[PDB]
RNA sequence: GUGCCGAAAUGUACUAUCACUGAUACCAUAAAGGGAGUCCAUGUAUAUACUAGGGCCCCGAAAAUGAAUGGCGCAUAUAGUACUACCGAUCUCAG
């Protein structure tokens, strides 16, 4: 079970990259999903949205494609075009992703990966605009976009406590391992640095 | 054999042969691979790992090469015959003169350090590749 | 040395020109024009990767003019001429396509006309003497597979960034890996 | 017979729309075109429970496919569509190196 | 097999006299040689009012 | 890739006139059957002489004297888009004529999007530093030439040791 | 601010192609995209490379523009030591090391580490 | 044909592009006419003024159920150019 730190990323790039893995029959929890930036400007953004609301069934909307407004679930939508998602292998694909605006309690502990052609830094130029998901949806009408930001500085306030122990762990660690590399020898120090 | 072949002299007409070349009867009368080898950088006394049927990540060194490409492995743990499809030939060899004998193969191994205990470890597939391993 | 007297003289040693050629059938049967696949008949090119040795004359030249989308051929060295007739070999004898096997085979066919073994018929290939089209016609159709680069662009000449018409020299390229 | 590299079965081989005779397979750690090309020759296994009567399926390997590291792979009895997403063993004989 | 390895040979003879320093600086000054002076003005015309 | 060829090429001996003049023409293409082509291509155009009556005598392949270092070439070209043709002195800088003229048929495709079709080159020639007249290319040619690597790449050192995550995030940065 | 720009003089570890991994000074400039070098460790001809495949590092020799091979290679011989001295450029190395590993050294590696993490578990 | 749906390089090398916009023959529409948008550029005069023009992009450009570069989406998955590798038919070749 992969979990993706998705801030930074493009939500197609990343929709690409996560959409594969899950048709290798792998699960994957992404996380952050209101940090994944889209290209163009916010007035550019709201216009293509814009346009999707339009899209109704006529002789009724509750037949209608649904407008998720939420950036776990918009991102959701962009992974559910590039999977076949009506037969029984894409169902179960499918149902393996994880989508959460601001990462939960459940998944601090594990170690996040970060796909790294799908970072806006590699893909879009220099001197180009570029605007976040939650910012588009907060526009869009999503209503718990302030809630989650609380919920962040929180988080990252104990997230930074964590590193403060680790550091002390790992510094007299290193002292101990200052004493150990004298029991071994001279010469079998660098056979594992080095490797002769 | 091919020789009795023979050009027909009829000039039929159901049949016609266009330049000088002649039709050709092809009859006679009524009356009547490969190598196998040992593979090279396999020698005597070059320790091996066994990745086939009953041992599987065990070391063994080759006592002495049978031949026709079958070799008959020693060891801790030992005189097995197998052939090359089942073994990997490592770089390091031991000096080994003697057939079969599972004495002299751990007392030729206590004089190179810390072979001992190689040859008796087994050998394992972890995460993170066998293709690039170079051995 | 005859190229290399007349750079220190002054002048230039132009070549002789290729006595003959080797045309592969690059494109297949359909949606063709009648007059450029009775040309194509006389070649006995008929299947698609199909091949011979032609003769080059302004009869023969003039006819690759009209079906010059349709074949790929060019001027091949001795050493492909060879490694045909080794290889992929036949005779065709009274319309049988039989294998070339064993010299006893082309000895009796051709024994007469003074080509006894396949050094000889291959011989009479690259010089061509004058029982060429005699060897040639007993030589059945080579038959080749795609080859294992591909090729770019059927439907354009090789001239212009494609395949089809004169390669001259390149012809020896492209058949090492049709075969 | 224990001893193998991991390796999923990714697809069938197949074109665009049409697809059994052969599969492919994305064997662990191998991303290249001339790093697969060791892995040509060798033997795979299927495996698979019944409760309390493991099966085992054969299996082969015969050139890469694309320059992704997939490998093109033969077994005795062609694989179920069940198994597209689950892992098969690459075993490793018979070792030419 | 044994021609083909004469024939190998000096094909191979004749690109030591291609790639020669004596050679190539002789085929660069005819190449430099062959070009054309250089044009003073582009445009596709020129226009000239003299009187009359 | 392309490579300069010259080649030479003369009418047939008539009985009114044996030895002709020959004429010589400066060619790009990738192999000796293409410069060919394009020889007579320019000799029809121009100097009214065709395939079916002529020689074509020394295909001749021009190889550089240095490819050690780097020159600068001017490139005095027509080329010619619907309705009008243009003439353009452009010019730039590469270790060979070869590579300079590649380089044109990209950026004549790129900026202005015409093919080789079109174009028709008048005439390539390496050029001094003094009588050098752009002044994009003419930066190169000064002394204390810094400029940073905005802007680096992520791909695989090898082929073999490409992957699709990573724990810590790639710098982009020129630094 | 950039530190370290693209200039006559300097060395750079090539990341990309055949010649991945050798350390190489920039003799000659040409283009914005591209650049000519000359590579040091290995003997091999001059010739251009693209910048982006080249990735770079801070040390900078004193030489003249189209310097003279075995010239440019004097140079250069303060900096590769300063290179592989440096932290970063032990990498280079240590990648090198276990990439040539050999069976049972790969034994020996695993052994010494199983008696390193014995005697620093000791300490707590 | 090779981001994912979808088998196969988000390949290498080289030029253009910001627009509620563009995206592969037949083909599923857009013109005459404009633009100190940007890149490339011809001739003259004195860093600067005057323009011969060319691409790409913008305007010109409005219809009725909600709507279709095939979709998702992209902005180095858009527009051209060159060279290799690779997938791919009941063709071709081998049995």
């Amino acid at each position: 079970p992969i979990v993706i730190d998705a801030k930074g990323h493009i939500q197609g790039r990343l929709a690409a990259a996560v959409a594969k893995q899950l048709l290798k029959g792998r699960k994957v929890v992404v996380v952050r999903c209101e940090e994944i930036e889209l290209n163009g400007q916010h007035k550019f953004t709201v216009h293509t949205y814009e346009r999707f609301l339009n899209k109704t069934t006529n002789s009724n909307p509750r037949d209608g494609p649904f407008h998720q407004r939420a950036p776990h679930e918009i991102f959701a939508r962009a992974v559910r075009g590039m999977i076949p998602y009506k037969t029984h292998r894409g169902a179960d694909a499918f149902a393996n992703l994880q989508c959460y605006e601001g990462i939960p309690a459940k998944y601090v502990s594990y170690k996040r990966l970060v796909i790294p052609h799908a970072l806006r830094c590699v893909s879009i130029h220099t001197d180009r605009p570029t605007t976040k998901l939650g910012r588009l949806s907060t526009t869009m009408g999503w209503k718990y976009g302030n809630v989650v930001a609380q919920l962040e500085e929180q988080r990252k306030a104990e997230s930074a406590k964590y590193f403060e122990a680790k550091k002390a762990a790992q510094d007299k660690r290193a002292a101990a391992i200052e004493k150990v590399n004298k029991q071994l020898g001279a010469q079998a120090v660098k056979f594992l640095e080095t490797f002769q | 054999e091919l020789l009795f072949i023979s050009p027909i002299a009829k000039k039929d007409i159901k049949r016609p042969s266009w330049r000088g070349i002649p039709r050709i009867s092809f009859t006679r009368p009524a009356v009547a691979a490969k190598a196998v080898e040992t593979r090279a950088n396999l020698k005597v006394g070059t320790v091996v790992i066994i990745v086939g049927g009953e041992h599987q990540g065990k070391r063994a060194v080759v006592v002495a090469d049978q031949g026709a490409g079958i070799v008959k492995v020693a060891g801790p743990v030992p005189v097995n015959e197998i052939s090359q499809d089942y073994l990997i030939a490592t770089s390091t060899s031991i000096d080994v003169a003697a057939n079969a004998t599972e004495a002299q193969v751990e007392a030729a191994a206590a004089k190179v350090p810390e072979m001992v205990d190689y040859l008796k470890a087994p050998f394992t597939i972890k995460k993170g590749r066998i293709h690039l391993m170079k051995f | 040395d005859a190229e290399n007297k007349a750079t220190a003289e002054g002048a230039f040693y132009v070549p002789a020109e290729a006595k003959f050629a080797f045309v592969i059938r690059t494109k297949g049967t359909n949606k063709l024009h009648p007059d450029v696949r009775k040309i194509l008949h006389l070649f006995r090119l008929n299947q698609k990767h199909n091949a011979i040795f032609v003769r080059l004359n302004k009869a023969t030249i003039e006819m690759l003019k009209r079906v010059t989308p349709q074949v790929a051929f060019g001027y091949p060295s001795v050493d492909m001429v060879r490694k045909l007739i080794y290889k992929l070999g036949t005779a065709n004898l009274n319309g049988q396509r039989i294998p070339i096997a064993d010299n006893q085979i082309i000895k009796v066919a051709l024994g007469h006309l003074c080509i006894e073994s396949v050094e000889d018929l291959a011989h009479e290939i690259y010089t061509v003497g004058p029982n060429f089209a005699a060897a040639n016609r007993f030589l059945a159709v080579f038959k080749l597979h795609a080859p294992k680069g591909g090729y770019k662009k059927i439907n354009r000449a090789y001239v212009e960034g494609g395949d089809y018409g004169n390669r001259e020299h390149l012809i020896d390229e492209l058949i090492e890996r049709m075969i | 017979v224990k001893l193998f590299v991991p390796a999923t079965f990714v697809s069938f081989r197949r074109s665009k729309r049409i697809i059994p005779n052969q599969a492919l397979l994305e064997i662990q750690g191998v991303v290249s075109k001339e790093e697969a090309q060791f892995y040509a020759g060798k033997k795979v296994a299927s495996v698979w429970k019944f409760d309390k009567q493991e099966f085992i399926n054969w299996g082969v390997i015969t050139q890469p496919h694309g320059n992704s590291g997939v490998v093109r792979a033969k077994f005795e009895k062609n694989l179920p569509p069940q198994m597209l997403g689950k892992q098969v063993r690459v075993m490793l004989y018979p070792s030419t190196i | 097999q044994k021609a083909l390895k004469e024939v190998a040979e000096l094909r191979a003879a004749q690109e030591a006299k291609r790639t020669s320093p004596e050679v190539v600086k002789a085929v660069f000054a005819e190449a430099v040689a062959a070009q054309p002076a250089t044009p003073d003005n582009m445009s596709t015309q020129i226009i000239n009012h003299i009187p009359l | 890739s392309l490579k300069q060829y010259l080649v030479i090429g003369r009418p047939y001996p008539t009985k009114e006139i044996p030895n002709p003049p020959a004429v010589r023409v400066q060619v790009f293409a990738p192999d000796e059957v293409i410069a060919k082509s394009k020889f007579w291509t320019v000799a029809q155009r121009i100097a009214r002489l065709k395939k079916a009556h002529g020689e074509v005598l020394a295909v001749k392949h021009v190889i550089e004297p240095e490819p050690t270092r780097v020159k600068n070439y001017g490139v005095w070209l027509s080329y010619r888009s619907t309705r009008n043709h243009h003439n353009v002195y452009k010019e730039y800088r590469d270790t060979t004529t070869e590579g300079a003229a590649t380089k044109m048929l990209a950026e004549l495709a790129g900026t202005h999007d015409v093919s080789a079709d079109n174009i028709s080159i008048i005439k390539i020639a390496e050029v001094a530093d003094k009588d050098l007249v752009h002044k994009n290319i003419s930066q190169f040619t000064h002394e204390n030439i810094k400029f940073p690597m905005l802007k680096q790449s992520i791909r695989a050192p090898t082929a073999s040791a490409r992957k699709v995550f990573a724990a810590t995030r790639p710098t982009v940065c020129g630094f | 601010p950039f530190k370290q720009f693209v200039e006559i003089g300097r060395v750079a570890l090539i990341n990309f192609g055949e010649l991945v991994d050798k350390l190489a000074i920039i003799v000659d400039i040409v283009d914005d995209k591209r650049v000519l070098i000359d590579v040091l460790e290995f003997d091999a001809p001059r010739q251009t490379i693209p910048i982006q495949r080249l990735k770079l590092t801070d040390y900078v020799a004193k030489i003249q523009r189209n310097a003279a091979p075995e010239a440019a290679k004097a140079a250069a011989k303060d900096f590769i030591k300063q290179f592989y001295e440096s932290a970063w450029g032990k990498q280079v190395i240590a990648r090198k090391n276990k990439a040539q590993m050999n069976d049972f050294q790969r034994f020996k590696y695993a052994q010494l580490e199983a008696k390193r993490d014995a005697l620093v578990a000791k300490e707590l």
